[PDB]
RNA sequence: ACACAGGUGGUCAGGUAGAGAAUACCAAGGCGCUUGAGAGAACUCGGGUGAAGGAACUAGGCAAAAUGGUGCCGUAACUUC
RNA sequence: AAUUCCUUGUCGGGUAAGUUCCGACCUGCACGAAUGGCGUAAUGAUGGCCAGGCUGUCUCCACCCGAGACUCAGUGAAAU
RNA sequence: CGAUGUCGGCUCAUCACAUCCUGGGGCUGAAGUAGGUCCCAAGGGUAUGGCUGUUCGCCAUUUAAAGUGGUACGCGAGCUGGGUUUAGAACGUCGUGAGACAGUUCGGUCCCUAUCUGCCGUGGGCGCUGGAGAACUGAGGGGGGCUGCUCCUAGUACGAGAGGACCGGAGUGGACGCAUCACUGGUGUUCGGGUUGUCAUGCCAAUGGCACUGCCCGGUAGCUAAAUGCGGAAGAGAUAAGUGCUGAAAGCAUCUAAGCACGAAACUUGCCCCGAGAUGAGUUCUCCCUGACCCUUUAAGGGUCCUGAAGGAACGUUGAAGACGACGACGUUGAUAGGCCGGGUGUGUAAGCGCAGCGAUGCGUUGAGCUAACCGGUACUAAUGAACCGUGAGGCUUAACCU
């Protein structure tokens, strides 16, 4: 049912998950690799990649972005010249998902998500 | 083969002058009135605008006093004949329901000067 | 009677000079291929097999491709053996499309209904709410008209209870032909049709006097 | 109102014929070790088409 | 809507700037009206020249609702302020010697029929 | 009796908004309530928005919603003044 | 009448109709003078009633957002 | 007496017939329109408000019926607390008094996570006899079945005369069941725009965090009724009361004895849906596989090898399906999910620049800018080869025909 809904509801208020995956997208480009829970993992592409798409066009007025929607304080200075030159320009599929099955002895299903350093 | 978007065409107009939300559109219809045929007509300003297929609709307000008569049209209507667009209006939303609102010098629309 | 099988689409409006814009159901016809006729090896009977349109088929199993050879070099979409009536209906010269409604002016319309979950009562069979009002809680919208006293013992379907309900066989038999165009392939009804887009839509002419 | 009778051994096995959340089922195999991983999913040790990724 | 304890305008003279809706009748089930359907109204306010007095229950009929009238082709045509025309219910017709406001031509049931055959310009 | 929303007297006080020791946002300072991951169901408990009629609801305007600030005007009957 | 048997009295007004509201009747089956009687203003965790304002209480529900319910996993009660 | 909680209401129907509306037949002091009124039948159908706790009684207004009744005189592991109902208290009256009134008035508490039968929906095991894929028959079941007012059929039928009707329709309303999103409003916290407070961003332009989504206004995708659409059929079969023919027993008379017909709004077939666990398990088409060895306290078991089809499922990308399973797509022979690059509905011309202007700000570039469901292209990123299950022509008896 759930009429026309068709991204899925995870875990906290949308409120919550709204800064977490501000603070998780922005500090993946530093951290590279993150271990977190598969659903989270498969709806981080969906901010991540765009904001890594932010460097494809370049403009004087494009440098005001990351401001409003997927703020981070440190990318701002390194990322449109390290990756908008020409990682950036793929548009998107910079992330892998490696599905892990469990943690421990509990029941969450494991993931790693990490960003592709070499195109070829 | 492929019907939808294409086949109600065939009842929409050749040709039909260019309105926007606030223009002044004087509008005429036709009426058989019960006993026949007469062309009568309508004034006022547009408050919501057509822009979808055949059925599309917009509504007509009088104004003119700031109170009245009030409307609702369609562009492709067989009985609808023609439009004057007399004025353009200054309007800096798509809707204009607020109108229904005022009735006093609160009610003018200025020239839109396209 | 044959069914023609005409898929969903949507509905527009058509217009007449009095300004009434006469809203339609629209059905856009492919018609049938036509991949058996029967007739009295198997219980005597006459049956066409009809077939409709094509399909890509880029899947299908032996058991299928086996009978996709036999019925031509084109695969079509569903079966339907469609059994004829004596003296009433005929397989013989060409295969017939929207020339069944030339003069019947009603029609019926099979489909697949749309799935309500857990369906309840309240809304699905026209009953009643209990209200929030004069201090009242705990149960506003929960079934529990299922009996006395116990005198009933056992139940009918006048009593109405929750579970799945849709996506089975539904008929309508409200509509009625405004327009057919047999170059266009096109059928024009007054009234809705079943469930979603695409799907399947039977639709053959009336039965009833 | 309440249990009036306690439910049968028979009973409790008739709820527990279905209790298998997992059977387990038959492995996949890598692409560059002779090793095999849970159908799609890394080991614990690395090993997934013949990447060995993350490994400890 | 035009429903139970509604205080709305008359449309004939003499009946004053009050009369209430009470119940709507002919059927089972019947709640709101629409143009042309027949309600049953009580009088409160009437001017004492009149043909009628307080308290005396009637017939009307609804001839101004924001529902307005769409029977001859779909399109809505539509009145504001909510008003009523008083029905006599033995020997039919309306009961006043003028009526007020444009009116509309979809009262064409032959008992107020003649409405049409006043002096508005309808 | 419980890592129990209960009980418990004295002592100090801030930006901005505010008449205020009310209340919104926040500084200093403190803290993330000692099970986790998902699904997006009726139903229950809590919230949001609502057309045109209006107390017709109901024993009963209960309940809920509207109003709500300040300055300048304007102020009835009844009255033991 | 918080007092009333016929009695949900009788009659005027208020309603569409009123076992209720206001007033008048006296025939109070049983008001009545500190055992208190009559009487008025501000006020009152006050019973009854009329009109308006404002309203999802209703006409008639319709859509929207959470927690518990649902699924698995953790550590694991009660009447009977 | 180890408790079947008190009256009415709301919710909810369901059975009866001494039939209320519908049908069938009839007498009338029924010439006609109405009216009076009795047999026969349980398919379909039978009102809301005021004071009042009251259903009720009274009243107001409505019906085709608002029919007469049964259901623990149908209502609490269903609700409200008004009647009923104590412990506060009063008015009237009685009883020295402590108490007392199914008198009166204010006030006065409403607990409940299900074991199994009853039920609704939904998995897994077993049966239908080689395995697999699927479409057809139809034992039997349910749904459909009612109607007010007016106008036409008809000033025709009847009757001094006034007045004024059947069949079958249409116009306008309803109950009830059933389906849609095109209309139209509402909603729409994944879209856009404006705005108050305050903190952050050095500060400002400008943009976030929180304040009922802070507040205000539009609105896509979709839901929805406050919107729109629709209905009780012909042929064939067979049926109380009623309509009966020819005719005896009982010369006549008779529907019955011998012998054979008509027929109701009801009903079987017919239509619409279910349905072969219909263990009485039916039919037919499309697809596939043409194998061995050792041991024994064996007419039966336990081991090993060759070779596994057609197909199914898991595992995935998820959805028109959904509480969970089940089930509809698509897994590179790919459009299934996500993204990119656009279009469209929706919003409303921005953040910048140029000019004008004390400045707030306006106008031009600009129908700007932004987007989610609607629509198009695309393999950009992800759905791996396999592995797994599914075996080698498929048990027993009889008849005839050709040999």
């Amino acid at each position: 049912m759930r009429h026309r809904k068709s991204g899925r509801q995870l875990n906290r208020n949308s409120s919550h998950r709204q800064a977490m995956f501000r603070n998780m997208a922005g500090s993946l480009v530093r951290h590279e690799i993150i271990k977190t829970t598969l659903p989270k993992a498969k709806e981080l592409r969906r901010v991540v990649e765009p904001l890594i798409t932010l460097a494809k066009t370049d403009s004087v007025a494009n440098r005001r972005l990351a401001f409003a929607r997927t703020r981070d304080n440190e990318i701002v200075a390194k990322l449109f010249n390290e990756l908008g030159p020409r990682f950036a320009s793929r548009a998107g599929g910079y992330t892998r998902i490696l599905k892990c099955g469990f943690r421990a002895g509990d029941n969450a299903p494991m993931a790693y998500i990490e960003l592709v350093d070499r195109s070829e | 083969s492929n019907i939808i978007k294409q086949l109600e065409q065939e009842q929409m107009k050749q040709d039909v002058p260019s309105f926007r939300p606030g223009d002044t559109v004087e509008v005429k219809v036709w009426v058989v009135e019960g006993s026949k045929k007469r062309l009568q007509a309508f004034e006022g300003v547009v408050i919501a605008i057509r822009n979808r297929g055949l059925h599309s609709a917009f509504t007509v307000r009088k104004i003119s006093n700031g109170e009245g008569v009030e409307r609702v049209f369609q562009t492709h209507s067989p009985v609808v004949d023609s439009i004057s667009v007399k004025r353009r209006g200054a309007v800096r939303k798509a809707k204009l329901y607020y109108l229904r609102e005022r009735t006093g010098k609160a009610a003018r629309i200025k020239e839109r000067l396209n | 009677m044959i069914g023609l099988v005409g898929k969903k689409v949507g509905m527009t409006r058509i217009f007449t000079e009095d300004g009434v814009s006469i809203p339609v159901t629209v059905i856009e016809v492919e018609a049938n291929r036509v991949t058996q006729v029967k007739d009295l090896a198997n219980d005597g009977y006459r049956a066409i097999q009809v077939t409709t349109g094509a399909k890509k088929a880029n899947r299908v199993t032996k058991p299928e491709a086996g009978h996709f050879a036999k019925a031509g070099v084109e695969a079509g979409r569903g079966l339907w053996e469609f059994r004829l009536a004596e003296g009433e209906e005929f397989t013989v010269g060409q295969s017939i499309s929207v020339e069944l409604f030339a003069d019947v002016k009603k029609v019926d319309v099979t489909g697949t209904s749309k799935g309500k979950g857990f369906a309840g009562t309240v809304k699905r069979w026209n009953f009643r709410t209990q209200d929030a009002t004069h201090g009242n809680s705990l149960s506003h919208r929960v079934p529990g008209s299922i009996g006395q006293n116990q005198t009933p013992g056992k139940v009918f379907k006048g009593k109405k209870m929750a579970g799945q309900m849709g996506n089975e066989r539904v008929t309508v038999q409200s509509l009625d032909v405004v327009r057919v165009d047999a170059e266009r392939n096109l059928l024009l009804v007054k009234g809705a049709v079943p469930g979603a887009t695409g799907s399947d839509l039977i639709v053959k002419p009336a039965v009833k006097a | 109102a309440v249990q009036q009778n306690k439910p049968t051994r028979s009973k409790r096995g008739m709820r527990r014929s279905h209790d298998a959340l997992t059977a387990v089922t038959s492995l996949s195999v890598d692409k560059t070790s002779g090793e095999k991983h849970l159908r799609h999913h890394i080991t614990a040790d690395g090993y997934y088409r013949g990447r060995k990724v993350i490994a400890k | 809507m035009i429903q139970e304890q509604t205080m709305l305008n008359v449309a004939d003279n003499s009946g004053a700037r009050r009369v209430m809706c009470i119940k709507v009748l002919g059927g089972s089930h019947r709640r709101y009206a629409g143009v042309g359907d027949i309600i049953k109204i009580t009088i409160k306010e009437a001017i004492p020249r009149g043909k009628v007095k307080k308290g005396d229950v009637l017939k009307a009929v609804v001839v101004r609702t924001k529902k307005g009238v769409r029977r001859p082709d779909g399109s809505v045509i539509r009145f504001d302020g909510n008003a009523c025309v008083l029905l006599n219910n033995n020997s039919e017709q309306p009961i006043g010697t003028r009526i007020f406001g444009p009116v509309t031509r979809e009262l064409r049931s032959e008992k107020f029929m003649k409405i049409i055959s006043l002096a508005p310009e309808v």
